């Protein structure tokens, strides 16, 4: 059996009850590689630990993924400026090539 | 003076806090509950326990029949029986023809352990809550108080004006129907106290022991005396509540949460440690001093030698100090993360000493106070491996606030040039007429 530091009853005949907290069990260290910080924040807590990483995981994911699209909004739109050569004109040293 | 406080329920656990006044030297309390005392204003409502049975002497004759009364009692039975031509031992069988005559009238009462042992049914009312408490406060040692729940209640001990709660939580397991045996205790849904449960459970359906009112059903009935036999053949109930006391179950107090338990007479329950108490106490105001005339503080500074994330004060720290004279002077923690082993210490010239303390962190960066003068600790890494501990969200680290700042910051400032870009661009187009 297993129990929190809350203690438990327990007696099997005669036996008074006796009730004992249950801890010594850190279970993971704070600080290693990242590789072992991930598994402390698995283990530090046992769901605790879980459910915040399923929701960290996935609300970092959105947010950098939501960060690519504007990114490749805004690079579409600095592209958009050079429509001007068409025209087939003078060049206006930029990171672009047509030498 | 008075001080006034609510204290979170803490039936075990001991609490200090130092108590200070401008222009006055401080004092430290120790308050810590003895007992907690729920008593609801409970009654008993009937009892119940073993019956009994007896047969009167069965009428007899040579002919004809005597006839069968209402002879008082609970489920009692008789009926005549007809040539009935019984015999008895070296005898001549009571007749000379056709007997005719035997009532076979009985008797139904009750048992004697109903003496000793019989049913405790209740219907259990509101009632009250009280509590024994310690208090070893300022310069006073061990001094154990009790007293009702009450918001009210004024209890003066030496010059503790004693004003209590009441609780935040209003709640303790009980029941209105709850019967009990022996030392166990059990709710019975209802006690069918008037109703007769065919004696499946009412088997003495009775007000109280000496309260001989059975209303209650053995159902006796009567079978025919025959054989020649001088009996009373007939049928009636088990008793029932015995055969459920073959089925009696798991007693509340084995089943009361919060690792509490009951008192018998008052229905006390037995210090569930749950809630928290709006106290108010009156304090010596003469047992002040002065705050001009102490030894006063200086240098301030604390080493954060050691703390391991344990139950026990397992963390050690000391300061490095000088001060402007020795002496004593107590170190109160308004922050108790660390929860500090002490309170109080003297304080001698340069006191540069420790001090142990725990905290469910990984590690803290926080403070608290000493002699009047609130000096930062921060609270290095800890290791791992009945009590509390700080353990809401202070076990930070150092990872933690790196990670957390890193992301925000990364996805805040790519955001923000992403959207710079659009007005960037818009500005030379307008530019253009």
């Amino acid at each position: 059996f297993t129990v929190t530091g809350e203690g438990l009853e327990y007696t099997w005949g005669n036996h008074p009850p006796k009730r004992v907290w249950a801890q010594e069990s850190g279970e993971g260290n704070p600080h290693g590689w990242p590789h072992e910080v991930v598994v402390y924040y698995y283990n530090r807590y046992p769901l605790t630990t879980i459910i915040g990483l399923c929701t960290c995981v996935a609300i970092i994911m959105v947010s950098c993924v939501t960060s690519v699209w504007l990114l490749c909004r805004t690079r579409n739109l600095c592209i958009t400026p050079y429509k001007l050569a068409p025209n087939a004109q003078v060049p206006i040293l930029l990171a672009l090539l047509c030498c | 003076y008075e001080h006034t406080a609510v204290m979170p329920n803490k039936v075990g656990i001991p609490y200090k806090a130092l108590v200070e006044r401008p222009g006055y030297a401080p004092v430290h309390l120790q308050i810590q509950l003895v007992n907690t005392r729920i008593i609801p204003s409970t009654n008993l409502e009937y009892i119940t326990c073993k019956y009994k049975t007896k047969v009167p002497s069965p009428v007899v004759k040579c002919c004809g029949a005597t006839q069968c009364t209402s002879k008082p009692h609970p489920d009692y039975q008789c009926q005549v029986f007809s040539g009935v031509y019984p015999f008895m031992y070296g005898g001549a069988y009571c007749f000379c023809d056709t007997e005719n005559t035997q009532m076979s009238e009985a008797y139904v009462e009750r048992s004697e352990e109903c003496s000793i042992d019989h049913a405790k049914a209740y219907k259990v009312h509101t009632g009250t809550v009280q509590a024994m408490v310690n208090i070893t406060y300022g310069s006073v040692s061990w001094r154990s108080a009790d007293v009702y729940v009450n918001g009210e209640t004024p209890a003066k001990i030496g010059d503790a004006k004693l004003i209590i709660g009441p609780l935040s939580s209003a709640w303790s397991p009980f029941d209105n129907k709850v019967v009990v045996y022996g030392h166990e205790v059990y709710n019975y849904d209802f006690p069918e106290y008037g109703t007769g449960k065919a004696g499946s459970f009412g088997d003495l359906q009775s007000r109280t022991s000496t309260s001989n009112d059975l209303y209650a059903n053995t159902n006796l009935k009567l079978q025919r005396p025959q054989a020649g036999i001088v009996h009373t053949p007939f049928t009636q109930v088990p008793s029932g509540f015995e055969r459920w006391k073959k089925d009696k179950g798991a007693p509340l107090n084995d089943v009361a949460p919060f690792g509490c338990s009951i008192a018998l007479e008052p229905l006390r329950a037995e210090n569930c440690a749950v809630g928290s108490i709006p106290i108010s106490i009156d304090i010596p105001d003469a047992a002040f001093t002065r705050i001009s005339e102490t030894p006063t503080v200086s240098d301030l500074e604390c080493k954060i030698t050691e703390c391991t994330y344990a139950f026990d004060f397992g963390g050690i720290a000391t300061v490095a100090y000088k001060s402007s004279k020795a002496g004593n002077c107590p170190i109160h923690s308004p922050s108790g993360v660390a929860v500090i082993k002490e309170n109080d210490v003297t304080l001698a010239e340069s006191g540069s000493f420790t001090f142990h303390f725990s905290t469910a962190n990984i590690h803290p960066a926080f403070k608290l106070q000493v002699c009047t003068s609130a000096v930062t600790c921060k609270g290095d890494c800890k290791p791992p491996k009945q009590h509390t501990e700080s353990f809401t969200s202070a076990i930070s680290a150092t990872a933690w606030s790196w990670i957390k700042v890193l992301v925000g910051g990364t996805s805040a400032f790519i955001v923000l040039g992403l959207i710079a870009t659009a007005v960037v661009a818009l500005v030379l187009f307008f530019h253009r007429h």
